[PDB]
């Protein structure tokens, strides 16, 4: 714990073992504490290379062998005994024993993990600060330790791949936590058993009862990927369901020399015709419009708020058109080259230890946005737009380092970061709000008047939109006779398909997809050909996709809502933090996943009946 | 012969509510209270307010007695003075859709059906709101108009059982069969009519305009 505590363990320590989630972070991160001077040296394993670089830890001059695995070291699959379909009935799998085991193309860096052991005295992990990057860390020291049991291991906590992160990542080198591997061991085996159980129950059993539709086909089961069709289903039933409504309102126009003012009914619109045509006959006798009410108030338009995941995976999707797949592999492009922070954050809040003020700095050397990065400069410095949320593990997405050598999408990611990041940190667009109220035979009109008096924010993020309507000068008492008075037809429009931004909002809103993995399960629906994308680009759902959500529904228990799985994510969370133990949870939710498994093969005739209406007659 | 009492209630019922109704279901009704309350001889008081609960409860469309003027749907426009003690049959909200108004009764959420990603583009309060508009269908058992809330009339609610009496009085502009009421022109006096409350609940009336069937 304290530096006096560290430097006694470093004591004798000649060799420390680095291990990075990826050889590039590895590059990075071995190039940047070596000042470029590193060796490099190979491994057993082509792909993932040994960089060795003399450097001093805690008062102990060390060599560092910095090394990297790629991804997860380990798979997960039940024994070799229920691993094939034929081989056990698919209720079993929910207490069939689990083994973790390395693959044969991964047995390559297993072996040098284990080389390279024998000559360290100390582990540190370099793995990225994520769920998944402290469960790759656990696999790391389990095979270390398997060579040394009594090897010294570290945690390099870090949130960018910058000389000052990593330097400093070095001087606060912590113990790694096993409370937040569990939480990824525990959501491994219960996404393995829910899985498989509910995989093989249903593809067995349709691929039996539409052979020619469905034959060879994969009719996978997530505990996940459900809720997520389901949002999709539920929205296409919607619009199904929906029914448009003729309503009809009062228009009244008056022109001016450049521009038509338009005044817009406080009734707003009538669902009845006798109702407007009514009010509308009082409004032609005596037309003569009185202004009754010229109000003006100061308007503004809010700066964009600090960036997490969930807003830049929707607004790269919304403004971009990048889908959020690839928004991630962007993103996780650019924080491994060193230009942003760690893409997967939950944090909206600038932490107070970080400087604004030299990452506004760092962006005033460009074309396009300098200018403004100089402004916020010259009115005294960044002014963030906070949220309420933090991690307390990494900072919001933003712009760590300046790079003009950026192309395609990896440029336009980059620009949208650096552009959010300076819109955050500048002022609200500020403007002057006007109305006019007129009376009409006893009926009101409103129209309504802005003017932008400083854009602000909006001069570096065009993403957002404000436009000066200019009103011309109305005194409170005028008498005016209106250009045309009519009584104009309109109807109710159902809703629209759900884009990707519009799912990811939805799957945010019911507490499913946390810990950034809304992508993965969209790609995995998309994948397995439950849903399709319209032109527009929107989720349409499949015949088989349809069928599986209708079948299931039926069957009394609301299983396409996403309540199970937001309950499940939550325990993970509290696994993390340490308020819930890995036996509990997997006790509750195998426990409950068994009982919608059960009721589920009870009712396994509501399946067949739902997809029948798609696929017709089959036994 | 209850034709003594009959004259006392006649002018109680049109000097405290403007009620109109005929001699014979006036001595019918009365001979009836009296049957009810056999065991007493009611003051007149009591009997005079037993008859009204009777009116409330009664059919105007059953009791052929008018009480709107002749040809009031035959002129386009005028405007109609006086007290009249008319029934509503049936009510809805024009201010609100249909589908809108049956999916909140229906007790359906709809939560997920207007989830967006797209920034929340805050509307102006008449919008944000806009005031409520009911549209009455009004009678006196013979004539059917209807009654709009031209101006906002808290005492009405789209909840109000088919059969409602209610009192229009005053001064009311109408057009095209319809009254453009006041607050100051509606007084509600209660009821409703059992035969109305089968056919005419707000579920039904909403589901007509939105066409589901066997209806
Ligand atoms: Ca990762």
């Amino acid at each position: 714990f304290s530096r006096a505590a560290m430097e006694m363990a470093l004591r004798g320590v000649r060799k420390v073992l680095c291990v990075a989630e990826k050889n590039d972070a590895a590059k990075g991160i071995a190039d940047l504490l070596s000042n470029g001077r590193m060796r490099r040296r190979e491994g057993l394993s082509k792909f993932n290379k040994i960089y060795e670089f003399d450097y001093h830890l805690y008062g102990q001059n060390v060599t560092m062998v910095m090394t990297s695995v790629s991804g997860h070291l380990l798979a997960h699959d039940f024994q070799m005994q229920f691993r094939k379909w034929q081989s056990c009935n698919p209720l079993v799998l929910f207490e069939a024993e689990i083994e973790k085991y390395c693959p044969e193309n991964f047995v390559d860096i297993k072996k040098t993990l284990e080389r390279e052991t024998r000559q360290c005295q100390a582990l540190v992990i370099w793995t990225d600060c994520d769920r998944e990057g402290e469960n790759i860390g656990f696999e790391i020291i389990h095979v270390c330790k398997a060579v040394k049991p009594n090897l010294q291991v570290l945690r390099a906590r870090f949130s960018e791949i910058t000389p000052h992160a990593v330097r400093t990542a070095c001087e606060n080198l912590t113990e790694p936590d096993q409370r937040v591997s569990d939480a990824v061991d525990v959501r491994q085996e219960l996404d393995l058993r829910i899985g498989a159980a509910f995989t093989r129950f249903q593809t067995l059993r349709l691929q039996r009862i539409f052979p020619e539709v469905l034959a060879e086909q994969l009719i996978s089961y997530g505990s996940c990927q459900f809720p997520t069709l389901g949002f999709v289903v539920e929205r296409f039933k919607a619009i199904q369901a929906f029914v448009p409504e003729i309503f009809h309102r009062i228009k009244v126009t008056h022109d001016h020399k450049d521009g038509i003012v338009e005044f817009n009914w406080k009734r707003h619109r009538l669902f009845n015709h006798t109702a407007c045509l009514v009010l509308y006959q009082l409004c032609v006798e005596d037309p003569m419009a009185t202004v009754v009410e010229v109000r003006s108030k100061p308007k503004s338009k809010w700066r964009p708020q600090a960036l997490d995941t969930v807003e830049l995976e929707k607004l790269a999707s919304r403004k971009l058109r990048i889908n959020a797949k690839e928004t991630m592999r962007i993103a996780e492009k650019l924080y491994t080259q060193g230009y942003i922070s760690y893409p997967r954050t939950e944090t909206n809040i600038f932490p107070r230890d970080l400087n604004l003020t030299v990452l506004v700095e760092q962006q005033t050397p460009d074309p396009r946005w300098g200018a403004f990065a100089q402004s916020i400069l010259e009115r005294g410095g960044p002014t963030p737009r906070n949220g309420n949320k933090s991690d307390q593990a990494h900072p919001p997405i933003h712009p760590t380092k300046y790079t003009n050598n950026l192309q395609g999408d990896e440029q336009r990611l980059y620009e949208f970061i650096v552009r959010h990041f300076l819109a955050c940190c500048s002022q609200d667009a500020q403007g002057q709000e006007t109305t006019v109220e007129i009376d009409i035979a006893q009926e009101r009109f409103v129209a309504h008047g802005l003017m932008i008096l400083a854009r602000n924010y909006l001069d570096v993020y065009p993403y957002d939109h404000w436009s000066d309507k200019i009103l011309p000068v109305y005194e409170q008492g005028s008498h005016f006779q209106p250009s045309t008075v009519e009584m104009v037809d309109g109807e109710t429009s159902p809703p629209k398909l759900l884009t990707e931004a519009d799912l990811i909002a939805l799957m945010e809103k019911h507490g499913i997809g946390t810990d950034a993995t809304h992508a993965e399960h969209i790609e995995t629906i998309k994948a397995r050909m439950y849903v399709g994308l319209t032109p527009d680009k929107r989720f349409l759902p499949g015949h088989l996709g349809m069928g599986l959500v209708e079948g299931y529904d039926s069957m009394g228990y609301e299983m396409s809502k996403p309540d199970l799985r937001a309950e499940l994510e939550a325990d993970l969370k509290l696994i993390c933090d340490g308020k819930k133990d890995k036996f509990v949870v997997l006790r509750q939710q195998v426990q409950k996943y068994k009982q919608v498994f059960i009721e589920a093969v009870a009712k396994a005739k509501k399946l067949d009946e739902a997809l029948a209406q798609y696929f017709g007659n089959g036994t | 012969n209850v034709t003594s009492i009959a004259l006392r209630a006649e002018t109680w019922l049109l000097a405290a509510w403007h009620v109109k109704v005929p001699p014979m279901w006036l001595e019918a009704c009365i001979n009836w209270i009296q049957e009810e309350n056999n065991n007493v001889n009611l003051s007149q008081a009591q009997m005079n307010k037993q008859v009204f609960e009777q009116w409330l409860l009664t059919d105007l469309r059953d009791l052929e007695h008018p009480l709107l003027p002749d040809g009031i749907l035959e002129i386009p426009k005028g405007e109609l003075n006086g007290f009249y003690a008319l029934q509503i049959n049936s009510l809805v909200d024009v201010s609100q859709p249909a589908y809108s108004q049956i999916q909140k009764l229906r007790g359906k959420n709809t939560t997920n059906d207007l989830v967006t990603a797209e920034a929340q583009v805050t509307p102006k309060p008449w919008e944000a709101k806009p005031s409520r508009m009911l549209m009455l269908q009004l009678t006196d058992g013979i004539v059917q108009i209807q009654g709009m809330e031209y101006q906002p009339i808290p005492i009405l609610h789209s909840d109000l059982p088919p059969g409602t009496k209610i009192l229009i009085y005053g001064n009311i502009s109408f057009r095209l069969g319809v009254l453009l009421l006041k607050p100051e022109n509606v007084k509600v006096l209660g009821g409703e009519v059992d035969a109305l409350l089968e056919e005419y609940a707000q579920e039904k009336v909403l589901a007509r305009l939105i066409g589901e069937p066997d209806l």
